[PDB]
């Protein structure tokens, strides 16, 4: 209920103005992650000891911000580029798509 | 399907790796497994710079041949689905 | 423990089957009074980390609410949480 | 009609999110094609005749295995295993 | 495909009864197609006949399979003329498939 | 739907009712309808049949009885609410 959770996200090349530099792919869906960690942290949200003492904390004392919703899995991809020397690089990029969301 | 791919490296000398051969393909847990290939071009001169596995990308799903379809690049890219399927790689703009 | 099955409401990840959920830890219920004294139900799956902590719940919470959990398939069904006595 | 259950293959046109309703079982089946191809799927069975549905024919020509339930859901991490090759 | 209810309006100039029918135009007839699997799921409506039939055909195939038939229908109202070219209000019953099943 | 008109042009062949109200019944939450039907000799009505009719989607949502179809040998239409079918009313 606008709880956190994993939203849309093209990242296209030409919008941040990458085109000239990185030959494939044109752009990837990043995917980002979004909304409020609520009182009790359900399994699928992965939270540690700390946030779920932080959620509890929060719902006493609301100074104490809530804990926080970021990807707690996410997946690797390829990508192609030009170097200093407009040499052609090839990079397997660790953890550049999410894949799940969880409350840290 | 995509089990292995040709490999190729321009760089070989520099980088200390290999230069041609075969590459198999590793993949994560049910995603998809590609190769690709990138030239360059001198006035029909074909000069290959790399040739390899790619990560799952949803710009090479369903491609069983390797082409180029943007118009005149400096440097041509294309990617595939299938096993040695960057053996060879076509041009159409 | 367990394979544990659990109805969820309100909690349900995004690739619930039936409004229910798997987990290793605990079935929960809870009832909540918002902020404007609206009162809502909801129901989910808990992890065992952390379990002791989010059954047992803070009694100075500032909001009202009673979560009660459970270990048995399904049994989410026959929570009936009833909100605690107002604070004078 | 007091039971639910998690359907897959065999849903009424009209059911709401994979899940039907009976008076009932619950049952998955696995089944084997002519050519090793298997298949899973799952539903509602109304009482009447359920007796020989949840039995089944071991003389069936093609090898499949029902499995029958009577609890909510008991259907929905149900994989039976084919008879004996 | 499995048994079900498929679309089918019944239009009376399509059929040559716009002469004979002065309403309604057409109606929603709907028909059953499809087969009778084993095993027959609750919203087919099964007798036990029907149940037992399909385990027949799963031994010997020879034996045909069950079929898929309209189990529920509802009724229409129906203006037409007779032999005398009087006006005659009918109401027809079981006209529009409402359910199908196996049989 | 509740109730209609009801008109028998027949009803000393039929040994009914000639005229009078008619209460519509209909099944588990269908809609119920009215209808008139009626010859027009060059301006001069002559009513056939008034009465229920069963649900039909040709009569959904419509208040007032309308005959649309040009010039027919038999004039025809059906309406939504109770007495609906009490005026009539022809525009092709
Ligand atoms: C990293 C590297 O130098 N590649 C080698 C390759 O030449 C060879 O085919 C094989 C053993 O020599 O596997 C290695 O990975
Ligand atoms: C990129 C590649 O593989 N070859 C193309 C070829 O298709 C084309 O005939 C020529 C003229 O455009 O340019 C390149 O040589
Ligand atoms: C059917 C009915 O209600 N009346 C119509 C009237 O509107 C029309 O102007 C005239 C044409 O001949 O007579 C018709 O009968
Ligand atoms: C043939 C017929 O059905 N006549 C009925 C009659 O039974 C009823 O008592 C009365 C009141 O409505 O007038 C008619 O409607």
């Amino acid at each position: 209920k606008s709880s956190c959770k994993r939203h849309p996200l093209y990242v296209d090349f030409s919008d941040v103005g990458w085109n000239d530099w990185i030959v494939a792919p044109p752009g990837y869906h990043a995917f980002y992650c979004h909304g409020e960690c609520p009182f009790p942290l359900a399994d699928h949200l992965n939270s540690t000891n700390h946030a779920i003492v932080q959620t509890l904390v929060n719902s006493v004392n609301s100074k104490i911000p809530k804990a926080c919703c970021v990807p707690t899995e996410l997946s690797a991809i390829s990508m192609l580029y030009l170097d200093e020397n407009e040499k052609v690089v090839l990079k397997n990029y660790q953890d550049m798509v999410v894949e799940g969301c969880g409350c840290r | 399907e995509t089990q292995e791919c040709l490999f190729f490296n321009a760089n070989w000398e520099r980088d200390r790796t290999n230069q041609t051969g075969v590459e198999p393909c590793y993949g994560d847990k049910d995603k998809r497994r590609h190769c690709f290939a990138t030239w360059k071009n001198i006035s029909g001169s074909i000069e290959i710079v790399k040739q390899g596995c790619w990560l799952d990308d949803i710009n090479c799903y369903d491609r069983t041949d390797c082409i180029e379809k943007k118009d005149s690049p400096e440097v041509y890219f294309c990617c595939c689905e299938g096993n040695m399927c960057n053996e060879k790689f076509s041009y159409f703009p | 423990l367990p394979f544990l099955k659990c109805y969820c409401s309100g909690h349900c990840p995004d690739d619930a089957i039936n409004n229910t959920c798997i987990t290793n830890g605990h079935c929960f219920a809870i009832i909540e009074e918002d902020d404007q004294g609206e009162t809502t139900l909801a129901s989910g799956c808990m992890k065992y980390e952390g379990s002791d902590f989010q059954c047992k719940d803070s009694p100075k919470a500032q909001l009202r609410r009673t979560i009660e959990c459970c270990r048995t398939n399904l049994c989410n069904q026959y929570l009936q949480p009833t909100l605690p006595p107002v604070v004078i």
